[PDB]
Order: C-alpha cells, then sequence, then structure tokens
C-alpha cells in the first residue's frame, strides 16, 4: 500500500566543466548537466553534500523503493531541447520550459530476492541519446526493496553507496562547435576523482554503470580489494568486466588503510586517465585531536569574537575554572557564519567526530543547542559540512545542559587542516568547550593497546619500580595513558639515567608515534621531560632510534607538565616487537603514563 | 595453513619470425635453474597458486632491461607487496616493491586470507592473473603475464596441482602488438599463448582461461566438447575481455570476424 511519491526537481544546465581539475593543460569544455533544485521555482539549488561529492559529472541520484512513485519536475535551462528519460521504466522539452515525468518503480526494476538491497539503472536525456550523454546529461537511478531507504531517502544498512560511471566522453559529439578530445574518465574526471572515502573492513555498495559505445569495455579494478557479487548466487571477483550499456552492483569489504587506486586496467585506457585514488580510513579513527589533552596549542585556537574574558583559548572539553570556555555575546549567525571558533591542525588530518560541552558561570548555565561545522585545507575556501542533513547544511544538535558531553559524528570522513565551528542556537549564550576527533589521513595511526587494554599487563616490564610500604606500588604495566585512581602510573624506583620502560607488542608492528604523560599523585607533580627510544625484534640487542642521518641517539621532547599530553612521531616508522623508553631528563621524579600508535603488518 | 614458495624471475628471451621479448620464468631453490614447459604455455608466465590461509611468499628476480614488478590482480596485499606505483603517499621502504631495478631481487609477501578467496557457489579455485605494473602497455606486450589461482580448503595439491579435478589447462587468448612494446616492431598477432595460427603443442584428452590484449577487447572462446560447465549449468561458449581471466583431437576457436579468421584456435 506503499506507493510513496518521491519528489525531485531536476534541471538541465549549461556549465563549464574541467576534467582533470583535481590533477592535460586546459581541459574545460562547455557542457550540459543534470542539476538538483530545492523546489518548483528552480531558484535555489540543493547543494551537493559530502556523500555525493564523488558523483562528479553525474546528476543527483534519483532513488526509490519498489511500488514507489517517482515524480520529477524537469525544468531544462539550456539553449536547446533536452529530455529526461529514465532507463528502466517498464517529446523533446524546449528550453526555458518545464515538464513533470511520473515513473512507477515496478518490481521488474527492483533487485533480486537474495542479495544487494538496491539495484542500479540510469537516467539521461533521450532527444539524441549519444550526442546528449556525451554532452553531460546522465545520472544514476537506484531502485531498492521496501525498507531500504530512510525518512529522507538514503541507505542505512549496508550504507555507503558509490556510483562510478566508467566511460569515455568524446567532446566531438556535443557543443563541439570546434585533435583527440577524448577523456577516459570516471564520473567525468581523469586521473583524480575526489570524494571516495570509506572505513577499513567496512562493507560499501558499488553501482558500476557504463553507457558508452562498443569500444568502451572497462575492467574496474579496486587495488588491494575484492569485489563481491551478491544475488541468488555469490561470487568473489577480483576485477569486474563492465561491458557497454550495462549496469551492475556488487558490494566490497575494504581492507587496510592507505591510498589505493581505482582503474579500468585495460592498460591503454587506464594510462589515458581512467583511474583515481580512493581512501580507506583506519577502523578506529576517532581519537582526540588534542584540544582536551594539550596537543593543540592555544596558538592554534582563534575566534572572530568572544564575550569579555571567555576567550577561545578556553574552549577545551572538560577544562574547568571560573572562565573555562569560549562564549560569544551573540549568535546572530544566520545566513552568516560570523560567530565562530577556528582550530588549525597546522597540517591536514581526518575529522570524524566532534564533542561539545557548555560552561557554568556559577549557577547560570551556558551552552550551545545547535551548530554548524565548516572546513578548509587552505583557509580561503570553506565548506559547510552536510551529510544526512535534510537542510542545505548539517545543523548538528548541541548540548542540553552545561556539563554533559554531546557526541556528534561526521557522516563521511572529511580532510581538513582548519575546522570552523559556529553556534546557531543557544541557552543564554553559546558557550562551547569542545574536542575534535579523527586521525592521520595516511592511516596506520591508531592506538596499539596501552589505553584500551588490548595490550595486557604481562607485556609491560620496566627495569625498576616503586612500592612504598604505605600501600603505594607503581608497577610498570600502569603506564597507561589516561590512568586514574590509586597508583595511576609507572614510578622509577631510582631517578638516575639508565632506567627503562618497555612494551611487548607480542609481534612485529608498525610504530608511527607515542604519547607521554606525567602523574600528579601525593600532591607531587613528577613527569618524564625527555627520552630515547630503543627497539628489538627478538628481545635482546637494541638499536637507539636515530635521525635520518646521525650516530647519536634521538632525544624526543616530552611533556612540560603533570597532566598534559605530548605527541612524538617517528619520521621513519619503527618495525619491531619491543619498544623502550629511556628517560633522560624529568621533574622531581620519573613517572609515566603512555600510549603508542601504529598498525599490524 | 601451510606456506607456499616460488622463485619466479623476469628475463628476456627470443621468441617465435623471432623478436626479443620478456617473460616470467619459474626458477627454483635460490634461483639455480628453471624447468620450462614446451607443451603450450608459450609466452605465458608461470602459474602461481595457493589456498585460503596459505601465507605464500613470491620471490622475484628481474633480469630484463627495464625495471618491473609483480602485480597480482586478485589478492588483498599491502603497500610493500602490491606491485604498482602511484601517489599513495607511502614511504620508500614501501615504494621498493613497485619497481624492481634490472638485476635486483625482492620478495612479495601475500597473506591470502579467508574473505579474499572463493565463495561457495563458485569454482573450487578462482582464476586471476598478474603482470608488471611498472608499465602496462609495454611489460605485457613484451611477453610478461601469468595466471594466479586462489583455492579452497583441501582443494589444491601439496605439490601445486588441482585436486579432485586434476589436469586443468590455461589458455590465454591474448592478442599482441609488437608495435607497442620493447622494440618499434610493427607486428599485430592474434595468438593463443603467443603461438599464432598454429605451432602450439596441444594435448589429446582421456575422454582456467585468460584474455589479455592491452587495448579494448573481447574474446569468445568456443569449445567443441560439452566439457565447459560454469557452476551448475553449461554454456555453449565463454567470453572474456582484455584483462579478465576465468575459472582426443578437436579445435578451440573464437568465432569472431577477427579471431577465427586470423588463426586464434587451440585444437583440443
Ligand atoms: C548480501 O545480500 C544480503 C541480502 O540483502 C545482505 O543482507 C548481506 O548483507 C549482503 N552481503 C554483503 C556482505 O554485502
Ligand atoms: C628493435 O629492433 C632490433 C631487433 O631487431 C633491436 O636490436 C633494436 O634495439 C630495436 N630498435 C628499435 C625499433 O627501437
Ligand atoms: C595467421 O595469423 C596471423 C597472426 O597470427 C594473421 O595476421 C593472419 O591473418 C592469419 N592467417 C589466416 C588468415 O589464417
Ligand atoms: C530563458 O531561456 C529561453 C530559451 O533560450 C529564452 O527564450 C528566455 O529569454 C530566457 N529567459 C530570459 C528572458 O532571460
Ligand atoms: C546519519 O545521521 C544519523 C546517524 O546514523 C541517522 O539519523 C542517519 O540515518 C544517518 N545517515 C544514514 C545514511 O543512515
Ligand atoms: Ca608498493
Ligand atoms: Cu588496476
Amino acid at each position: 500500500n506503499t506507493g510513496n511519491r518521491k519528489y525531485y526537481y531536476i534541471a538541465a544546465e549549461e556549465i563549464s566543466w574541467d576534467y582533470s581539475k583535481f590533477v592535460p593543460e586546459d581541459t574545460v569544455y562547455k557542457k550540459v548537466v543534470f542539476r538538483k533544485y530545492l523546489d518548483s521555482t528552480f531558484t535555489k539549488l540543493d547543494p551537493q553534500g559530502e556523500y555525493e561529492e564523488h558523483l562528479g559529472i553525474l546528476g543527483p541520484v534519483i532513488r526509490a523503493e519498489v511500488d514507489d512513485v517517482i515524480q520529477v519536475r524537469f525544468k531544462n535551462l539550456a539553449s536547446r531541447p533536452y529530455s529526461l528519460h529514465a532507463h528502466g521504466l517498464s517529446n523533446a522539452i524546449q528550453p526555458n520550459k518545464t515538464y513533470t515525468y511520473v515513473w512507477h518503480a515496478t518490481t521488474r526494476s527492483g533487485p533480486e530476492n537474495p542479495g544487494s538491497a538496491c539495484r542500479a539503472w540510469a537516467y539521461y536525456s533521450a532527444v539524441n541519446p549519444e550526442k546528449d550523454i556525451h554532452s553531460g546529461l546522465i545520472g544514476p537511478l537506484l531502485i531498492c526493496r521496501k525498507g531500504t531507504l530512510d525518512k529522507e531517502t538514503n541507505m542505512p544498512v549496508d550504507m555507503r553507496e558509490f556510483v562510478l560511471l566508467f566511460m569515455v566522453f568524446d567532446e566531438k559529439k556535443s557543443w563541439y562547435y570546434d585533435n583527440s578530445h577524448e577523456f577516459h574518465a570516471i564520473n567525468g574526471m581523469i586521473y583524480n576523482l575526489p570524494g571516495l572515502r570509506m572505513y577499513e573492513q567496512e562493507w560499501v555498495r558499488l553501482h558500476l554503470l557504463n553507457l558508452g559505445g562498443s569500444r568502451d569495455i572497462h575492467v574496474v579494478h579496486f587495488h588491494g580489494q575484492t569485489l563481491l557479487e551478491n544475488g541468488t548466487q555469490q561470487h568473489q571477483l577480483g576485477v569486474w568486466p563492465l561491458l557497454p550499456g550495462s549496469f551492475k552492483t556488487l558490494e566490497m569489504k575494504a581492507s587496510k588503510p592507505g591510498w589505493w587506486l581505482l582503474d579500468t586496467e585495460v592498460g591503454e585506457i587506464q594510462r589515458a586517465g581512467m583511474q583515481t585514488p580512493f581512501l580507506i580510513v583506519d577502523r578506529e579513527c576517532k581519537m582526540p585531536m588534542g584540544l582536551s589533552t594539550g596537543l593543540i596549542a592555544d596558538s592554534q585556537i582563534q575566534a572572530s569574537e568572544f564575550w569579555g574574558y571567555w576567550e577561545p583559548k578556553l574552549a577545551r572539553l572538560n577544562n574547568g575554572g571560573s572562565y573555562n570556555a569560549w562564549i560569544a555575546e551573540k549568535l546572530s549567525t544566520e545566513f552568516n557564519p560570523e560567530p565562530w571558533i577556528q582550530v588549525d591542525m597546522q597540517k591536514e588530518v581526518l575529522l570524524t567526530g566532534i564533542q561539545t560541552q557548555g560552561a557554568k558561570h556559577y549557577l547560570k548555565p551556558y551552552y550551545t543547542t545547535e551548530f554548524c561545522v565548516a572546513y578548509s585545507l587552505d583557509r580561503k575556501n570553506w565548506r559547510i559540512f552536510k551529510g544526512n542533513s535534510t537542510r542545505n547544511v548539517m545543523y548538528f544538535g548541541g548540548n542540553s545542559d552545561a556539563s554533559t558531553i554531546k557526541e556528534n559524528q561526521i557522516d563521511p570522513p572529511v580532510v581538513a587542516r582548519y575546522i570552523r565551528i559556529s553556534p546557531t542556537g543557544s541557552y543564554n549564550k553559546p558557550a562551547l568547550r569542545l574536542e575534535l576527533q579523527g586521525c592521520e589521513v595516511n592511516g596506520c595511526s591508531t592506538p596499539l593497546g596501552m589505553e584500551s587494554g588490548k595490550i595486557e599487563n604481562k607485556q609491560i616490564t620496566a627495569s625498576s619500580f616503586k612500592k612504598s610500604w604505605w600501600g603505594n606500588y607503581w608497577e610498570p604495566f600502569l603506564a597507561r595513558l589516561n590512568a586514574q585512581g590509586r597508583v595511576n602510573a609507572w614510578q622509577a624506583k631510582a631517578n638516575n639515567n639508565n632506567q627503562w620502560l618497555q612494551i611487548d607488542l607480542l609481534k612485529i608492528k608498525k610504530i608511527t608515534a607515542i604519547v607521554t604523560q606525567g602523574c600528579k599523585s601525593l600532591s607531587s607533580e613528577m613527569y618524564v621531560k625527555s627520552y630515547t627510544i630503543h627497539y628489538s625484534d627478538q628481545g635482546t640487542d637494541w638499536k637507539p632510534y636515530r635521525e635520518k642521518s646521525s650516530m647519536v641517539d634521538k632525544i624526543f621532547e616530552g611533556n612540560n607538565n603533570v597532566r598534559g599530553h605530548v605527541k612524538n612521531f617517528f619520521n621513519p616508522p619503527i618495525i619491531s616487537r619491543f619498544i623502550r623508553i629511556i628517560p633522560k631528563t624529568w621533574n622531581q621524579s620519573i613517572a609515566l603514563r603512555l600510549e603508542l600508535f601504529g598498525c599490524d603488518m | 595453513a601451510k606456506l607456499r614458495q616460488f622463485y619466479v624471475a623476469a628475463q628476456s628471451i627470443r621468441w617465435n619470425t623471432s623478436f626479443k621479448k620478456i617473460v616470467y620464468r619459474e626458477y627454483e631453490a635460490y634461483f639455480q635453474k628453471e624447468k620450462p614447459q614446451s607443451r603450450t604455455s608459450g609466452l605465458l608466465g608461470p602459474t602461481l597458486y595457493a589456498e585460503v590461509g596459505d601465507i605464500m611468499k613470491v620471490h622475484f628476480k628481474n633480469k630484463a632491461h627495464k625495471p618491473l614488478s609483480i602485480h597480482a590482480q586478485g589478492i588483498k596485499y599491502s603497500k610493500f607487496s602490491e606491485g604498482a606505483s602511484y601517489s599513495d603517499h607511502t614511504l620508500p621502504m614501501e615504494k621498493m616493491d613497485d619497481a624492481v631495478a634490472p638485476g635486483q631481487e625482492y620478495t612479495y609477501e601475500w597473506i591470502i586470507s579467508e574473505h579474499s578467496g572463493p565463495t561457495h557457489d563458485d569454482p573450487p579455485c578462482l582464476t586471476h592473473i598478474y603482470y608488471s605494473y611498472v608499465n602496462l602497455v609495454e611489460d605485457f606486450n613484451s611477453g610478461l603475464i601469468g595466471p594466479l589461482l586462489i583455492c579452497k580448503k583441501g582443494t589444491l595439491t601439496e605439490d601445486g596441482t588441482q585436486k579432485m579435478f586434476e589436469k586443468q589447462h590455461v589458455l590465454m587468448f591474448a592478442v599482441f602488438d609488437e608495435s607497442k612494446s620493447w622494440n618499434q616492431t610493427s607486428s599485430l598477432m592474434y595468438t593463443v599463448n603467443g603461438y599464432v595460427n598454429g605451432t602450439m603443442p596441444d594435448i589429446t584428452v582421456c575422454a582456467h582461461l585468460i584474455g589479455m590484449s592491452s587495448g579494448p577487447e573481447l574474446f569468445s572462446i568456443h569449445f567443441n566438447g560439452q566439457v565447459l560447465e560454469q557452476n551448475h549449468h553449461k554454456i555453449s561458449a565463454i567470453t572474456l575481455v582484455s584483462a579478465t581471466s576465468t575459472t582426443g583431437r578437436w579445435t578451440i576457436a573464437s568465432l569472431i570476424p577477427r579471431h577465427f579468421q586470423a588463426g586464434m584456435q587451440a585444437y583440443i
């Protein structure tokens, strides 16, 4: 009894298109594409989110369940006649003129009883198919089985869909008007198509569609990955023969972080450009970026304004005090993002989450009840984040009270060096104590076990340790970053120079960094101010970590306070099973709490 | 969960007139000598195989006059075991697996895992292929290429051979074009393991296809014996494309206006 109407207002528009943009020499041609508008007036258009950034030349993804009814209001703002044909239903519209189509997504269009919740088809202008598709009028059309789409039509389950069109656009068949003007592309892009990001060991659904001539034939290859054919039959393919006029869907479970390539692997074509890198993020990428632990310096925080004494340098999760948060006198920020706090990672990183908190003068609560998040790589071009969002942008829900932490996810991971937060709703005044979450873009940068426990106690062993007869024992396996309670760290029985703390990674791992933290117990701030690393593969014999060129051991600067964190990266990673920290300098007493970073090999 | 070993290497070798070409060769122990295979398998390289769980280790020793690599297209490798070069932002320790210089020898380590192998509704052993990525149009054409086979639990032999099936071949309907290779030698050549219209040691019957071609291409291998059973149902013929492999006296031709009318035929 479903028959839900799915409204779409799509127009055909002339634009300039630059293949290669994210990579040739002048590859921009006039083109005509399917653009998504917000309503019948075709005045304001529906901004393209992060979820469909990879779409490139394709139009908005029309989508629908079975028995559903698709009604699209086609405007057509181009100079000549065009049309919107939906290949898979089962007349040339003149410029500046509208016309509503009405398609009934029958069972014949849906997927198969066994696998893949959704099936791929395609829509495009049909006045002159070939000359039109080659001009840029083509888009993905998905048909799912009842219950696959959510209130605001997106896949929740398998989730994470991708729509790649492997095809050659021959500008010699369009607004040519007047050499080989051919582009062996993916979604109309050559060599680099941005927007492809997924999580390690996560199931994504691929919709591969090739609407090109007979000489196309493209063997889509996902490096280091294995495609899966889900249906009344399951087959593990390693590459898939995508033939002309065909549409195919096949899931894939990404494996291992890093930058991998996507190509047609029909050599001659692949080198012409039918390829793009695609990013696989670490499975547990959501670690504190440093606002709440000290890793991010006051220098890196900056706002456009702040209500007297509630300075930006204060917006740190949990930081307590009379003045312990950033507050703006006004959140007048509407079609303006003026009230904002900016965090500069100083380098690009992966942002996958944001946590906010309010402040409390004394008894008067202060907090943000809603905000927006913008990012940039240069600091010049910003992008207001969107994803699920039913509005032009994502309007994250803020806090309810002034102390509880509000957790917010970023639909699809984004790359940024500058995160810009701006309150759009509040109780009294937009106060904010916040923390950003993520990891390194290149992966292999997550914790190894110190703080969780994956690394068990019977793995941490130090030269010496304390045990004062007042019931205070500081065993080595307590040097777990962020420890609390009784004895929360490692105490060096002696504060000399040749003391050591080592961890048994039980196997050879890839060590990319380390985080060190002091300890504030018995009212005495003691911590390791400097160290040196030694690594072993079998157990004995150590090789002092040295720089790209030297013979002296490496001196890593540690912390300068009791609670703060300090991160050190190993330019050339460490490949071993044993790691040793050799305190060289400190304050009052040698104590520790640490965590390592790296991945399996 | 055994471990597999291989010591295949790259080397130039004249080849049926003749041309100077490159091919992958098996080699053994620590690279003492190879045990060629005249019976068909013309330019076709070795034939790498393993089973789910088998942490295989492929040793490569280049001897050609151009840097090359081992690019398996069917395994979940890592950056230092992939075999390709592009901006993946990795460090040199991980870049020295992409290009192996003329005379150097490195070992690709592939941890063929469970969820990276055959399904249950598919053949007992999946067929894939490998080649050198260092240069796609050259390497292949210059004769480089080679079948890879990932099998299921107790389906492969302890001596590297099909189990309860035995005697499976490896036809490689692959058209070459010497114009695009080592030498600027204008010579098209629709083959079947390198061999043209003929001169290919067939094999009578007592009763694993590939289809390279560097450019856009589709091969329609038509067998003359109902021995082609895909899963649980037979098909008259099989179809392949430029880089997609698939898992008595008669002929095996490809009834296509430019394959059967040009010598592509492997007599059963
Ligand atoms: C295969 O399809 C079924 C049916 O929709 C689905 O539940 C399952 O998650 C799919 N398997 C994978 C890993 O894609
Ligand atoms: C290819 O031709 C000869 C082989 O006959 C070879 O010696 C030479 O190096 C090559 N020359 C070309 C065409 O570059
Ligand atoms: C013989 O084979 C060559 C290439 O292998 C081909 O050019 C020629 O046409 C073939 N002869 C015929 C027509 O059988
Ligand atoms: C809208 O486009 C049509 C088609 O060219 C044109 O006739 C009309 O003038 C345009 N609108 C205006 C008045 O700018
Ligand atoms: C994104 O926002 C929340 C988190 O799951 C949820 O309401 C929504 O369904 C998510 N989007 C998708 C694709 O499910
Ligand atoms: Ca590599
Ligand atoms: Cu590839």
